């Protein structure tokens, strides 16, 4: 069973909705997490214009019903300091459901 | 010696919205869905486990204890061992006359060995084919909340495990079950003629 | 001694409805009813599967206990153990005449040793070259909620396991199968003469 | 003592329409498609492998025990256990006249020693060189419905193994084969020479 | 053998065509079934203009004959309150026969 | 010799709100409440395992033991260990009357041995046929605070494995939650008579 | 014989400002982010479980040792190993007259077996009732500088597991907690009556 170690401030932007259709992300904080971090094989990744640098990095905290505040949703992203983990997915990794797993990227730009 | 159970356990008193909260609650899918009366029905099973094992009641209910013979000639140690006051030490005659007797007998409550221990060495004696009959409510308390709470936790390890698979199938704790049981049970030496 | 049963159980008493709730089948499907000729098959042979390792009963359907010698002068305990009002031990002769006889025969109950002692010293005798068939029902309670629910437990850990694997294949609980059943088994010590 | 059955079953007592559930019935591929007179010689050779196990019948087919001398002076058990009414104990002699007796023994039925335990202490002597020749009708019930259910899941517990795989191919269940046979095996603890 | 935890409500359709030949789904209930949910390594992928949000969620019910309703056929999805479960193939896990894979997604939008 | 205990845990000197903080839940959320109702659920629990296998008692709350005959001629050993202040050693009669008793007893304060001497060579004679009920507040402390901090560690590993792991699922520390155990649990070397 | 401290540690004595650095200093994922008295709630546990198994003090509190009789003529080894300076040796009587005494006793310190070693052969008796009462103040020093350093890292070694690891999780050292604590354990084999 996972060994959980890190803190990691959950983060979920308000979507202030513009003109267009498209909403403003602002990024406010939510509370923090207790979870592992486990790396992947990484390597670097043609962004656009920027040669970003991803590492897979399947995180896992522990869970909660649906609509709780403490599930990750993958809209959310975490962030330890100024390392921004983005979630790809969440995916409820135990088998009795204690702990679920989440995808992280940390692409920096290097 | 019958030992039947006068009455059961009304199922009202059983934690059954406790026990929906031991199964998945602060960690879990959601409160889920779980057959309610069948959440019951592993609570009845993981206590019959352990009144069992540990020869208690928990509950509080009603008994009737019906046994031809005294086997001491005054001690009559009473098997289900949380006690509490004896409804009536009725004596029925082979026919049935059923004359009850309200003196000569004093009950030694104890969670060890719980006795009759009739005064001074007359206990009331058999009529001859008539069975002796004690009536008595033996266990903790009336609610659940009135346990001792590690007995109450050996419950719901074991209804769980009733729960969260079906068949017979394998899968070492420090307190398991196992260990919250064994100061419980009831520690005899004796497998002699007194 | 042959032990056969009067009548077999009825199977609507058997919770088959219930056991389907054990199993995990489904819930709100309009079929609903493809298992209940098979459901039953392997409640009725977990059963019958408990009952032969415990010496219980377990649904109190009537027996027919036909023995010719008294396997000691005066007690003959019964096989069948949680037994309650025999009802006839019509002494047969050596061929045809079926006289039932009050006889003073008292009967013992208890879960461990269900005798049938004589009052008079001495069972009614035996016509030579004659049996002593006695009815009598014996078991918990008539439906499935008057049985003792860690024994019903036990019936349903192990026929859950028939419906899982139907052949003999191989495949540790704490209170399994068999820790549940041990308190129903019953326990002998004499291979002597009496 | 060959003791060759007179008739073997019809085939149309055996529960090849239940066998057929007990191998895929509420889960499963379908019906499927499975060769019909084949599951029906894997019955016979799974009761037949129980017939020899346990020593009993379970279809109450028609035997002939026919045997030299007599073993005791008077009690003759009979191998094949759950019997019910001779038909015969007609008594050939070295030429064969075959001159039947009708009385001087009583059948003592049992489950455990199916005896012959004649009247007194005289049994019909041999002629000599004329073997005795006894028929009975042993086993449970016409039908398959008048067995223990126990004894009948550990046909099909077999039965469906012989079906599963075919050569001896390798593979400690709780209630298995083997444990499911073991309260009808015959339990015998003399070498002696009574 | 897998020990089924999870009660998903099975979901068919019914199909009532349009004019057009294209019909119009419903997804009216249906009986709720038992099952184990297994997770695999999840990621983000390129919806249409969306970043859904997928997880491969090996699920794995009791069989039935094909012409049954407990057969979870591909049509059909899963749903477990609000998570939509899709069905991509059913598979019949057990060498018996007693239990089916299905295959899953969980495409939340995010 | 009974032992129950007159009040329970207030539920408020339980450091919730600290446990809560060794099981990494989260630290800034909104909701923050939704494990209260069952994070006591596990300290009771655990420690009421804990007052078990040590005979300690951790919060102080009064106890009433009522016992009948004196164990030895004047010491009376208290069972649960860490003791002050033996409030009342009431004596009751045969039947009703309870006259407190000053009795010229005293107490002996150990961890080990929490003795109820008698200093007149002879305890309080006990009325034949009545008990002898003994209100004491036996713990370490009042709040979670006045504890020795590595058998509240011991409550923190034990507690916080119930709240992991919710069935008796299995899973060698230097000092785990046994070997904090060990220097409060009695050590006793005699079965003897005195 | 109750041995309760007096005062227990202030808290700011304690390197909770070292053992961070302890924990991640050099090597790790930043400072990182710990309750900091959390930190000092692992570092309570880890001293009071050395505290325990080697009988040391390690912050120089002072303890109140009120124990009834005297075990030896004169010696009275004293628990808590590290002393220095009795701070009375106070004598309460049966009724709390408190006479203390300040001479006829000199504290023989030593980390193996310290002692009250009274001149001559005469210790101060004990009133009948009235218990001897000894304050002291036992440890090393009253910082955390004047700590050995091997036993220091031991509670580094041990605070730092229960913050790494929550609940009772399995996971050899040459130097480990238990090398580190050997040399300080008492070693003792007097099982005898002195």
């Amino acid at each position: 069973r996972p060994r959980l170690n890190r803190l990691l401030v959950l983060e979920e932007a308000v979507r202030v909705a513009d003109g267009a259709g498209g909403h403003r992300l602002d990024w406010q904080a939510k509370g923090e997490v207790w979870a592992e971090v486990t790396a992947g094989s990484g390597s670097e990744r043609a962004g656009e214009f920027v040669t970003l640098a991803s590492v897979p990095f399947t995180i896992v905290v522990r869970a909660a019903p649906v609509g709780a505040a403490r599930r990750p949703r993958p809209e959310q992203r975490f962030r330890e300091g100024a390392r921004i983990f983005r979630i790809l997915a969440v995916a409820e990794r135990d088998r009795e459901g204690h702990y679920l797993s989440c995808f992280a990227r940390e692409e920096v730009v290097a | 010696m019958m030992l039947n159970e006068v009455t059961a356990v009304p199922g009202t008193a059983l934690p059954v919205a406790e026990f929906r909260d031991h199964l998945r609650l602060g960690t879990g899918f959601a409160d889920l869905g779980a057959e309610d009366a069948a959440l019951l029905s592993y609570l009845r099973a993981a206590i019959a486990a352990i009144e069992g094992r540990t020869a208690k009641a928990l509950i509080s209910r009603g008994f009737r204890l019906a046994l031809t013979a005294w086997r001491w000639g005054d001690m009559q140690t009473l098997p289900i061992a949380p006690v509490a006051t004896v409804t009536a030490l009725r004596l029925v005659d082979a026919a049935g006359v059923e004359t009850p007797v309200a003196a000569g007998w004093r009950l030694v409550p104890d969670m060890a060995r719980p006795r009759i221990e009739a005064l001074g060495a007359m206990l009331p004696m058999i009529p001859t084919g008539g069975r002796v009959e004690i009536d008595f409510t033996a266990g903790f308390g009336a609610s659940w909340s009135a346990l001792p709470v590690d007995l109450a936790q050996a419950v719901f390890l074991l209804a769980a495990q009733y729960y969260e698979l079906r068949h017979d199938g394998a899968a070492a704790m420090p307190f398991g079950v196992m260990a919250l049981i064994e100061r419980w049970r009831t520690v005899r030496v004796l497998g002699g003629r007194p």
